[PDB]
Order: structure tokens, then C-alpha cells, then sequence
């Protein structure tokens, strides 16, 4: 029986107009699924039909979370979100829990439904307009607008922050060491327990939340690890070929943009001379020392790299082949805040795009946990390919920003 | 005892005000006409006389459609439109014949007799005010305002369709066996029912529209095959474009061919094979709007293969949801591709073309991938599903390509179709150095001012070469050097370069380029049995890259 008898004042960013994003073509089945979904939301009063006097529009589609096979409505509120008054709660946000990324484990909860019990400020409703397209522009599109707080909007978690804080006290007061974080329609629970007692303990937080008037049941397990930024490693061989020394010199030269102390003179020296690429060169006294010194510089961390909340996070991804991908998250080039190697998963080494899309979600999730915000992606894929088939594999309630890299980076293998 | 059409709340753009335009001095004859007209319209309810309060005014005109009788008023809300809010124009694009499913019977009701029976927002009417000037202006012109959706006002189309839909909604709901389509003055209703049980449910419609007063003519008919609709030619079970008459002109200007480009593409959606490469590249850049420019000898043999494609009028059929959807692609050269989407052999629902994206380098596989995404999106739009593809590329070729391509790529379900020319991989760089193959260390360098430079190489066996060059750049000398190594080496060879520029071109794996230099290199690579391209950082005393770098400078 939960629904705030009032509505919180909401407006757009000073001097900014509502969204008017075009709706993209949807398959016949996704359409049918949205029709069923909305017909119910209408009766439940969450939404209402609108007349042509409303010009605003935001894209909409359907997906499926992990397990349930049941279709789920997803609204790409990216435009509305960046145009919506950056919720400056008179309480000053929620100081990113630096301790969530340190917890041995973290469980992700879809508390989205909660939102649908709170009414939306009448003056903002027209801004959440979406259309369920028709096949072949035959009939006109079904137009709707939200009555309750919509999942995916930046304002929902804020307008709701009040009700959530108290729906948690009977837990936060109890468990002092546990960490709880909220982002969009997700609740993140970290701890230092063990799978056994960390798994069942969540159930406790499930029913508890289920007793406060509350896809309710889905949880992705997580355990973020070491080397926020992975070390660069040089090969260790007994016999080097000219080709081996050439690549090594290439990697060190590259690494020196990150670590100034790296030297490659004593190694280049072995190169002086036009030898066959597969010929073995013996390492000179001097050369092995440099290879030793460099190796040592690479062990320590990079020089005073810090996160700047004002600047946005950039995420670069490289296709390494055989279902392996690399990525780096940073704000300033050569100053990584995180690097990783998302290995084999669903792509079932048959679909490059499905893999990339999972990688992106995984990178975004990791990003939400460390800084409490999604990063700007640089995808190694043609825009036309990605725009056609990113929504077929998407499964998160949120959506990040992305751009496309069309030139093959020389540094592919160095990140392997 | 009819029920009203709910009114749509309207408003003017924020911060703006209603129009205040002056009225145009009309001739005595025109005035009488308008008075006759505005007199009846007021009776019908359409308009209404206002007092002096209304400060708003919109120009009004009267015109005689030549060789037809009477007059018809015409208001110019050009200014009321620029001050009216925005409406969700859901009229964005119409269906595609290929998306239509055949129906045993298809009727047409004329509901233009409703565009006026639909009220206008009360508080908005004051903005549609207009004045009928008096004869000799020795009297105050008669003032008026609308009580309905004006003809020409920004939001009349948007508000009309919305109202019509709402009224129709219940009918359609309780009549699954019939299909209604609303767009403008016409309502298309079809069904696969007995012609008897059809004109039946039609009466019901005409009658359902009665509960709101809206009258639909007691029509018999005024039409039959070929149904001329939106530049098409529709039939009970087939369609095609309007007769596409190729201008038998001798002097082609910009508009001559440019009105042949946008008129040829139109034709391409059903006639298999049409091309517009050698024709669109003749006016891609040209001064003036029109101009008698020469047609390349190539833009004459393709346009000739047009009067053989535009010779025999071909027909596109209708979509059947029970049959699978198939899409076939062909390579045509110069970066042109055509496709036919069909369900049954030779029964193309539709056809089309795809042109390469303007770029420096490229390869057929990437092009194919692009055509496939296009057809996919167009298919989702027209039929709500992705068609199965039948492509001119071997499965092995495609596997090799995507598993080794640096970018992520994918094509939906497809099958190889042995219809040449087949798309393939022309060369394939090694992953490791080749044992026993000669190692060529190359380099190039030019002089910024003199534009003079050198390209060359030195190998492990002592082979050496350096060629002087004029009117070159650093990038060109870097490519020429690789070219020399390719020309002077055996079937298997290891090339070492410091040119990031070169590697970037080659790693994109082009099979064709704008640059004749890149093309010669491609040509050499095709001839080789094995090539391993290695990169080393510049000015690091790598040698062999350092030795050649010296020979190539100064
Ligand atoms: C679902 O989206 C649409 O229908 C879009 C509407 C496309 C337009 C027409 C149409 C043609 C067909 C055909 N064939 C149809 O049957 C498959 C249908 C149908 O089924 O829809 C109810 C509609 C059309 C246009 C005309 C014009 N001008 C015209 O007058 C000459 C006539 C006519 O019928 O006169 C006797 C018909």
C-alpha cells in the first residue's frame, strides 16, 4: 500500500526543451510484447494515452533480463536524462561509497518496481512520452506518457531516495559492516562474508524490502578483483630472435609514454644491422640490464593517477580474437584508472556483436561500482553494424554513451 | 443524438503571441464571393462572427480554379503556424506496397466530410480570426473566427488523424477480420470475406461513424486497377512504380540527369539491376542548378542497360506472413550492389541498390556487410522481421574474415549462393615472421619544401635500393618503399617498416583504393604467397630501418 500522497517538484535544465528523439524500427514480436506490457501498465494506471498536442518523444524497446524469459520494457531515457535538472537533492547526493569496490562480494538487485508506486509531478509527465511503433507505418503509433516514476529516468532514484532510506534502516542499523548502494533501478549490496552466508543474507534483504509495500527477483553476483590497472609484462626467454627484440622494443617504447624511466637503447643496439627476422640474437651484458631495469619500473604503479569527478570516464575496448577482449577506463590518456580482460562468454565464438555488447555491460557495471557512474565508450565497431544489433543482446536497465573508432589501433597486442 | 469529438487542447509557442497581419485589399467581385461563402460556413457552424475584442487577424483570399466554377475561400495562417506549438506529426512516411497483404475485398470511404465536423480548441479559436473587407471600405469588414480545424493551419492534419483514430479504435477492436487504414480524406478498409459479408461490415462502419455525426458518402465507386497511389500502381495482388519513362533527350543538363537520379532510384525499388554510379558522379559537384555537362563514356553503357531493365515492365507482389522472407544480393562493381527481397522464386516483393560509402580505401566484404545491415533495417521497417540472406560469399571466406578482423562484425542468418562474381579475400598477412624468406627493411622520406624525397630498402642478403622522388610527401615515400620491397622480392617475404601510416592502411585490409599507389601495393600482395609485415618505432637505431632511413633522407 505504498504511494506518496504528494509529488516532488521537477523541471528541465534551465533553458532546455523536452526530448524529441526518433523511435527506431522494432521487430513484430517486440512490438506485440510492448503492446501487452503497456495494456497492463495502463490499467494499473502507470501510464495513459496522449493526444497529438504532445510533441515530446523518447525511444522504447523490449529486452529480457538474465533468467526470466518474460519480455521487459526498456526506455532509452538518455536524452531526457541529460536534459533533466541534474537532481541536486537538497541533501547533496550520496557520496560514492568508496567501500563498495573493496568488498569481497557484491550482489545486484532490480528494485525497479518500487518506483511505480510513486506519482509523477503532473508538469513533467509530458516529457516522458514514448511511442509503440507499428509495422510498415500501417497504423499510427500508440502514444503514451508516464503517471508514475519511470524506470530508467535519472529522477526516479532521486525522487525516491527518501522512501528508500527508511525502507532500509531496519537492515542498515542491524548490519554495520555491509554496504548498500543504489544506481538507476539497481540496488548494490557489498560485504566481506562468504558465498554461503553472503548469498542467503541477501534473501533477508529481499523479504525485508518485500514487506515495505513492495522483475523483483533477479540478482547478478559480483566480486571485483585486484590490479585496478593490470601490470605490463615483458616476455622472459632464453633465446631471442630479431623479431622478438623488435616487438619488445615496440612495447617498451609504447610503455614509456606511461612510464618515463623506460629505456630502450641497449636493446635497440642489438637491432642495429639488417638481420633476418627469425635469426637469434644473444642479449649483451648491457642489454639484459636495461631489460631488467625496465621490468622493475613496470612492477610499481603509475605516477599519481587520480579520479576527477568533474571529468567523464573514457572506456576503450579491443577485440583480441578467440572471444577475448581488453579494455581500459581513463580520463587522461596514459593515466588508466582501470584495465581488464573480459574473456569468453555467450558470444559462443560465433557472434562478435553479442560479445562486445556483454563486454560493454560488464564494463559499465564495474564502472558503476567504482565511481558510481557510467563511462563514455569507444567501440571497435562500425556504427551501422552496432546500431542494428546492440538492442538484441542488451540486458541492463541503464544505457551508456558511445562513439566509434574506425582506424585500427597499432597497440592491439600490447594490451594482451 | 450524436456524441461530440473530444477537443484537443492547443497553445501557441512559449513567450509568443497571436498573429496581427494586415488584410489584403480585395476586388469588389472577390468580396461578394467571400460573403456568399462565409455566410453559409457560419450556418454550417464552421465559423462565427466576432466582435471588436479580437485583436488578431489572418489574411484571407478567394480564388477561381480556372475552367471550373465558383470561388473558394483560402486563409493564410503562415503566421499563425509560425506561432503554433509543435504537434506529434505521426504522418511521418507512408506504408510500402511490398508491406501490404492482399485482401479479397478492399473498399474506400471518403471521410473528407469530417475534417470540418471536428471542433477546434475553444480557447484557441480567437487566434484564427480573419476579416472580410467591405466594398469600397466604407464599412467595417466582417470579422470571423473558426470553430473547427482550418484548412492549412499547422495542426489540422495531426488533430484530425488523432480524432479519427480514437473513433475508429473500438470498431477495429471488435472487427479483427477486417483491416482499416486511415490517411487523409480516405479510409481504406479491406477483408478476405465474402463480397457480401464485406459491404455488410462496411455499412456498420459508415454507421459507427454516424454516432459522431460524421457522414461518409453513400458511394458506389470511382476507381479500379491500376490504383494510382503515392507514385505507385497498385492492383488487387501486385504493384510497381508509375510508368518510368526514360527521357529520350540528347542534351542532358544537371536537372536533366539529377531529375534522372532521384527518378531512377524511385524506379530501382522494383526493377532489378538499376545503377546510378556513372550518372550521379557526373553532377556530384557542379555550379548552377542546371548545366549541359558531358556524360562519361561509362554513363552511357549503364543507362543503355536501363532501357532493357526499364524495357519490360516488371511487377512486385504482396507480402504473405506465412512464407519465409528472403533477401538476395549481387555485386555489380564500382561499389554498386543490388538486391531482391522475395518469398518465392522471381516473385520479388521489392528490389533495390546499395552504393559504397565515400572513403579512401575499401574492400568488398565490408561493403557486403553494409548492404546487409541496410536491407535488415529496411526489412524490419517494411515487414517487422529480418529476412534470411542468400549471399555471394563462401562460408569459409566469411569465417576467415570476421575471426581475424580487428573490429566486431556480424551478419544475420544467411547462405552462400554460387552466383558470381563471388566476394572474397584477395590477400592475407602472416601472423609470424616467415622462416627462410628475405627480410626487407624499408623507409621513405621527403622534403617539406622541395617536395623531393627517396624511398628504398636494405635486406639481410645485402640486396639494396634507393630511388629519388619528386613531388612527394613523407606518406607517399613510406608507401613507395613498401612497394619496392614487394616488387623486388620473391613469393615469400618479411617487410619491416616504421610507418604507422602504412600499417594503418594495410591493417584495414583494402582490396581497392582511391590511391594508385595503394592499389599497386594491393596488386603486389595478391601476387605473393606469403607476406609478414612488421612494425618498429622510428629513430630508435633499430638498424636496417636505421640504415635505409639514412639512404632515404638528405
Ligand atoms: C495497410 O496500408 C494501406 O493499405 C495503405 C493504403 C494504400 C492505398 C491504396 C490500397 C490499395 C490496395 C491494393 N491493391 C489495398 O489492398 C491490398 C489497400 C488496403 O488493403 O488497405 C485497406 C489499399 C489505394 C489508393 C488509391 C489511390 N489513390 C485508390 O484509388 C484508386 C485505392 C482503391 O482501392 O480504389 C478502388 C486504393
Amino acid at each position: 500500500p505504498i504511494s506518496p500522497i504528494e509529488t516532488v517538484p521537477v523541471k528541465l535544465k534551465p533553458g532546455m526543451d523536452g526530448p524529441k528523439v526518433k523511435q527506431w524500427p522494432l521487430t513484430e514480436e517486440k512490438i506485440k510484447a510492448l503492446v501487452e506490457i503497456c495494456t497492463e501498465m495502463e490499467k494499473e494506471g502507470k501510464i495513459s494515452k496522449i493526444g497529438p498536442e504532445n510533441p515530446y518523444n523518447t525511444p522504447v524497446f523490449a529486452i529480457k533480463k538474465k533468467d526470466s524469459t518474460k519480455w521487459r520494457k526498456l526506455v532509452d531515457f538518455r536524452e531526457l536524462n541529460k536534459r533533466t535538472q541534474d537532481f541536486w537533492e537538497v541533501q547533496l547526493g550520496i557520496p560514492h561509497p568508496a567501500g563498495l569496490k573493496k568488498k569481497k562480494s557484491v550482489t545486484v538487485l532490480d528494485v525497479g518496481d518500487a518506483y511505480f508506486s510513486v506519482p509523477l509531478d503532473e508538469d513533467f509527465r509530458k516529457y516522458t512520452a514514448f511511442t509503440i511503433p507499428s509495422i510498415n507505418n500501417e497504423t499510427p503509433g500508440i502514444r503514451y506518457q508516464y503517471n508514475v516514476l519511470p524506470q530508467g529516468w535519472k529522477g526516479s532514484p532521486a525522487i525516491f531516495q527518501s522512501s528508500m532510506t527508511k525502507i532500509l534502516e531496519p537492515f542498515k542499523k542491524q548490519n554495520p559492516d555491509i554496504v548498500i548502494y543504489q544506481y538507476m533501478d539497481d540496488l548494490y549490496v557489498g560485504s566481506d562474508l562468504e558465498i554461503g552466508q553472503h548469498r542467503t543474507k541477501i534473501e533477508e534483504l529481499r523479504q525485508h524490502l518485500l514487506r515495505w509495500g513492495l522483475f523483483l527477483w533477479m540478482g547478478y553476483e559480483l566480486h571485483p578483483d585486484k590490479w585496478t590497472v593490470q601490470p605490463i609484462v615483458l616476455p622472459e626467454k632464453d633465446s631471442w630472435t630479431v623479431n622478438d627484440i623488435q616487438k619488445l622494443v615496440g612495447k617498451l617504447n609504447w610503455a614509456s609514454q606511461i612510464y618515463p624511466g623506460i629505456k630502450v637503447r641497449q636493446l635497440s643496439k642489438l637491432l642495429r644491422g639488417t638481420k633476418a627476422l627469425t635469426e637469434v640474437i644473444p642479449l649483451t651484458e648491457e642489454a639484459e640490464l636495461e631489460l631488467a631495469e625496465n621490468r622493475e619500473i613496470l612492477k610499481e604503479p603509475v605516477h599519481g593517477v587520480y579520479y576527477d569527478p568533474s571529468k567523464d570516464l573514457i572506456a576503450e575496448i579491443q577485440k583480441q580474437g578467440q572471444g577475448q577482449w581488453t579494455y581500459q577506463i581513463y580520463q587522461e590518456p596514459f593515466k588508466n584508472l582501470k584495465t581488464g580482460k573480459y574473456a569468453r562468454m555467450r558470444g559462443a565464438h560465433t557472434n562478435d556483436v553479442k560479445q562486445l555488447t556483454e563486454a560493454v555491460q560488464k564494463i559499465t557495471t564495474e564502472s558503476i561500482v567504482i565511481w558510481g557512474k557510467t563511462p563514455k565508450f569507444k567501440l571497435p565497431i562500425q556504427k551501422e553494424t552496432w546500431e542494428t544489433w546492440w538492442t538484441e543482446y542488451w540486458q541492463a536497465t541503464w544505457i551508456p554513451e558511445w562513439e566509434f573508432v574506425n582506424t585500427p589501433p597499432l597497440v592491439k597486442l600490447w594490451y594482451q | 443524438p450524436i456524441s461530440p469529438i473530444e477537443t484537443v487542447p492547443v497553445k501557441l509557442k512559449p513567450g509568443m503571441d497571436g498573429p496581427k497581419v494586415k488584410q489584403w485589399p480585395l476586388t469588389e467581385e472577390k468580396i461578394k464571393a467571400l460573403v456568399e461563402i462565409c455566410t453559409e460556413m457560419e450556418k454550417e457552424g464552421k465559423i462565427s462572427k466576432i466582435g471588436p475584442e479580437n485583436p488578431y487577424n489572418t489574411p484571407v483570399f478567394a480564388i477561381k480554379k480556372k475552367d471550373s466554377t465558383k470561388w473558394r475561400k483560402l486563409v493564410d495562417f503562415r503566421e499563425l503556424n509560425k506561432r503554433t506549438q509543435d504537434f506529434w506529426e505521426v504522418q511521418l512516411g507512408i506504408p510500402h506496397p511490398a508491406g501490404l497483404k492482399k485482401k479479397k475485398s478492399v473498399t474506400v470511404l471518403d471521410v473528407g466530410d469530417a475534417y470540418f465536423s471536428v471542433p477546434l480548441d475553444e480557447d484557441f479559436r480567437k487566434y484564427t480570426a480573419f476579416t472580410i473587407p467591405s466594398i469600397n471600405n466604407e464599412t467595417p469588414g466582417i470579422r470571423y473566427q473558426y470553430n473547427v480545424l482550418p484548412q492549412g493551419w499547422k495542426g489540422s492534419p495531426a488533430i484530425f488523424q488523432s480524432s479519427m483514430t480514437k473513433i475508429l479504435e473500438p470498431f477495429a477492436a471488435q472487427n479483427p477480420d477486417i483491416v482499416i487504414y486511415q490517411y487523409m480524406d480516405d479510409l481504406y478498409v479491406g477483408s478476405d470475406l465474402e463480397i457480401g459479408q464485406h459491404r455488410t461490415k462496411i455499412e456498420e462502419l459508415r454507421q459507427h461513424l454516424l454516432r459522431w455525426g460524421l457522414t461518409t458518402p453513400d458511394k458506389k465507386h470511382q476507381k479500379e486497377p491500376p490504383f494510382l497511389w503515392m507514385g505507385y500502381e497498385l492492383h488487387p495482388d501486385k504493384w510497381t512504380v508509375q510508368p518510368i519513362v526514360l527521357p529520350e533527350k540528347d542534351s542532358w543538363t544537371v536537372n536533366d540527369i539529377q531529375k534522372l537520379v532521384g527518378k531512377l532510384n524511385w524506379a530501382s525499388q522494383i526493377y532489378p539491376g538499376i545503377k546510378v554510379r556513372q550518372l550521379s558522379k557526373l553532377l556530384r559537384g557542379t555550379k548552377a542548378l542546371t548545366e549541359v555537362i558531358p556524360l562519361t563514356e561509362e554513363a552511357e553503357l549503364e543507362l543503355a542497360e536501363n532501357r532493357e531493365i526499364l524495357k519490360e515492365p516488371v511487377h512486385g507482389v504482396y507480402y504473405d506472413p506465412s512464407k519465409d522472407l528472403i533477401a538476395e544480393i549481387q555485386k555489380q562493381g564500382q561499389g554498386q550492389w543490388t538486391y531482391q527481397i522475395y518469398q518465392e522464386p522471381f516473385k520479388n516483393l521489392k528490389t533495390g541498390k546499395y552504393a559504397r560509402m565515400r572513403g579512401a580505401h575499401t574492400n568488398d566484404v565490408k561493403q557486403l556487410t553494409e548492404a546487409v545491415q541496410k536491407i535488415t533495417t529496411e526489412s524490419i521497417v517494411i515487414w517487422g522481421k529480418t529476412p534470411k540472406f542468400k549471399l555471394p560469399i563462401q562460408k569459409e571466406t566469411w569465417e576467415t574474415w570476421w575471426t581475424e578482423y580487428w573490429q566486431a562484425t556480424w551478419i544475420p542468418e544467411w547462405e552462400f549462393v554460387n552466383t558470381p562474381p563471388l566476394v572474397k579475400l584477395w590477400y592475407q598477412l602472416e601472423k609470424e615472421p616467415i622462416v627462410g624468406a628475405e627480410t626487407f627493411y624499408v623507409d621513405g622520406a621527403a622534403n617539406r619544401e622541395t617536395k623531393l624525397g627517396k624511398a628504398g630498402y636494405v635486406t639481410n642478403k645485402g640486396r639494396q635500393k634507393v630511388v629519388p622522388l619528386t613531388n612527394t610527401t613523407n606518406q607517399k615515400t613510406e608507401l613507395q618503399a613498401i612497394y619496392l620491397a614487394l616488387q623486388d622480392s620473391g613469393l615469400e617475404v618479411n617487410i619491416v617498416t616504421d610507418s604507422q601510416y602504412a600499417l594503418g592502411i594495410i591493417q584495414a585490409q583494402p582490396d581497392k583504393s582511391e590511391s594508385e599507389l595503394v592499389n599497386q601495393i594491393i596488386e603486389q600482395l595478391i601476387k605473393k604467397e606469403k607476406v609478414y609485415l612488421a612494425w618498429v618505432p622510428a629513430h630508435k637505431g633499430i638498424g636496417g630501418n636505421e640504415q635505409v632511413d639514412k639512404l632515404v633522407s638528405a
